[PDB]
């Protein structure tokens, strides 16, 4: 599991690999509904859900 | 000028800053540091090396029987065994059977495994800020390394410039730290002269020269059985035989922050958290005035696309008039959008464009361009792509992060019951004024 | 970059799409379907002669 800060993850003598997510990207709309919640989804899902 | 800033310290990724000198076209430039090695202090406690039982050559007592002289060794131990029989080709190398006693003594020395096989450990506490940054002043990567301190500025081609020193003095290391050849570990020992019999340094020394050994292996010297003429004797365990098993991980992988190792001396790599002051004095000769910088007028700004990805998935489009042709500082202003290009050839009426992101939807924005504000809105995009390779620059950002419609939707709710509050604030003095028109 | 199109089954009609990534100017691609055939798993049962 990636967090928001990145993940190193090393497998055998071969280097380590560092990784890092976007912004939960690509559940996106803003429509004639809603689709907030959508663009919440990508700004920073599951934390500040509770403000709206 | 000299003009001081203080970049988060941040490994591998371009910081791009404004120097503001009025007067003159503001010598926006672009530094990003590459190395944050850590040196702790130098101060070894002891050493551990793999023992050796050394067993001399027992003494058999034949027709007789003596005392147990005690030397001064580690692990001393002597015993006179009675009613022992010596054994050869010819059987009782003693001549009667009875009489016969046999002294038998041993004790622990160091090895010449101790040469190259040991492990220091190692008292380390405050280290050495020692860096390195390049700077891609004006079209010329200069890349330097030095210790931030404070006082050690250095100075090449007209840029002096002190580096720090470190505000977040965290380490990766403690005091208590032990050293092997390839691998370090954090980890209490016990001190010098303290190693419970059969434990992790178990056997002590200062030095691998030092003669004096500290051991503890609990031996004890059983009783041969009949006719087997040698020293039967307990256990002495060596910790090195399991010097490895304990070990797991290495402190490459038990360090936070990135945090990466360098041994011979113990180097702690590219840590990043906190923030280095950097202070450089370039004088006038690399400041251009406004006068001498072309005047842009007609600044008309705009994107084809943007797309708030990690890398620069906004490039947008400016089409201007400057007055002539020569250089311009490009800057941007806010944190939010980091614009990948530090100066641009402007000729006059003409059109570029300019690679950069934020990572919001609509950035509305207002670039620097021959000391001139120009205002440009973008409309982002979700980008395609999911997992990302590296970090990234822009994305520095908090929760107030502008949006393209949440905007318009958020004016329409609060374009709601407020008004109705003034509704009721009329219902209220109307109410009011007809309790007060009784009287 | 990626590109899912659903275009309509059409034997011998092209299709223009426009094919464009975020950030570059557009493009504007032919695709052709030629033949659509539909091969069935057989099985003999028995012949006559
Ligand atoms: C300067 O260094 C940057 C990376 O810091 C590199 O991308 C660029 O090509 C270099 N340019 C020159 C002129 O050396």
């Amino acid at each position: 599991t990636v967090p928001t800060e990145g993940l190193e993850v090393t497998w055998g003598n071969n280097e380590p690999y560092k990784y890092w997510p976007q912004l939960s990207t690509n559940g996106t709309a803003h429509g004639h509904p809603h689709e907030i919640i959508l663009y919440y989804y990508e700004l920073y899902p599951t934390m500040t859900v509770v403000v709206v | 000028y000299e003009h001081v800033t203080v970049i988060p310290n941040t490994v591998g990724v371009p910081y791009k800053t404004l120097v503001n000198r009025p007067g003159y076209s503001p010598m926006v430039l672009e530094m990003e540091l590459l190395s944050v090695t850590l040196e702790p202090t130098l101060s070894l406690d002891y050493i551990t090396c793999e023992y050796k039982t050394v067993i001399p050559s027992p003494y058999v007592k034949c027709c007789g029987t003596a005392e147990c002289k005690d030397k001064s060794l580690p692990d001393y131990s002597c015993k006179v065994f009675t009613g022992v029989y010596p054994f050869m080709w010819g059987g009782a190398y003693c001549f009667c059977d009875t009489e016969n006693t046999q002294l038998s003594e041993a004790h622990v020395e160091k090895s010449e495994s101790c040469k190259t096989e040991f492990a220091s450990a190692y008292r380390a506490h405050t280290a050495s800020a020692s860096a390195k940054l390049r700077v891609l002043y004006q079209g010329n990567n200069v890349t330097v390394s030095a210790y931030a301190n404070g006082d050690h500025a250095v100075t090449v081609k007209d840029a002096k410039f002190i580096v720090g020193p470190m505000s977040s003095a965290w380490t990766p290391f403690d005091n208590k730290i032990v050293v092997y050849k390839g691998d370090v570990y954090n980890m209490d020992y016990p001190p010098f002269g303290a190693g419970r019999p059969g434990q992790f340094g178990d056997i002590q020394s200062r030095t691998p020269e030092s003669e004096d050994v500290y051991a503890n292996t609990q031996l004890v010297l059983q009783r041969p059985s009949a006719g087997t003429v040698h020293v039967p004797y307990s256990q002495a365990p060596s910790g090195f035989k399991y010097w490895l098993k304990e070990r797991g991980a290495s402190l490459q992988h038990t360090a936070p922050f990135g945090c990466q190792i360098a041994t011979n001396p113990v180097r702690a790599m590219n840590c990043a958290v906190g923030n280095m002051p950097i202070s450089i004095d370039i004088p006038d000769a690399a400041f251009t005035r406004v006068v001498d910088a072309p005047s842009l007028t007609d600044m008309s700004c705009e994107v084809p696309a943007c797309t708030h990805s990690s890398d620069f998935g906004g490039v947008a489009i400016i089409k201007y008039a400057a007055s002539k042709k020569g250089k311009c500082a490009v800057h941007s202003m806010t944190n939010a959008v980091t614009i990948r290009e530090a100066e641009i050839e402007v000729e006059g009426n003409s059109q570029l464009q300019i690679s950069f992101s934020t990572a919001l939807a609509s950035a509305e924005f207002r670039v620097q361009v021959c000391s001139t504000q120009v205002h440009c809105a973008a409309e982002c995009h979700p980008p395609k792509d999911h997992i990302v390779n590296y970090p990234a620059s822009h994305t520095t950002l908090g929760v107030q992060d502008i949006s393209v419609t949440a905007m318009s939707w958020v004016q329409k709710i609060t374009g709601g019951v407020g008004l109705v509050v003034a509704v009721a604030a009329l219902i209220l003095i109307v109410v009011l004024c007809v309790s007060f028109s009784r009287h």
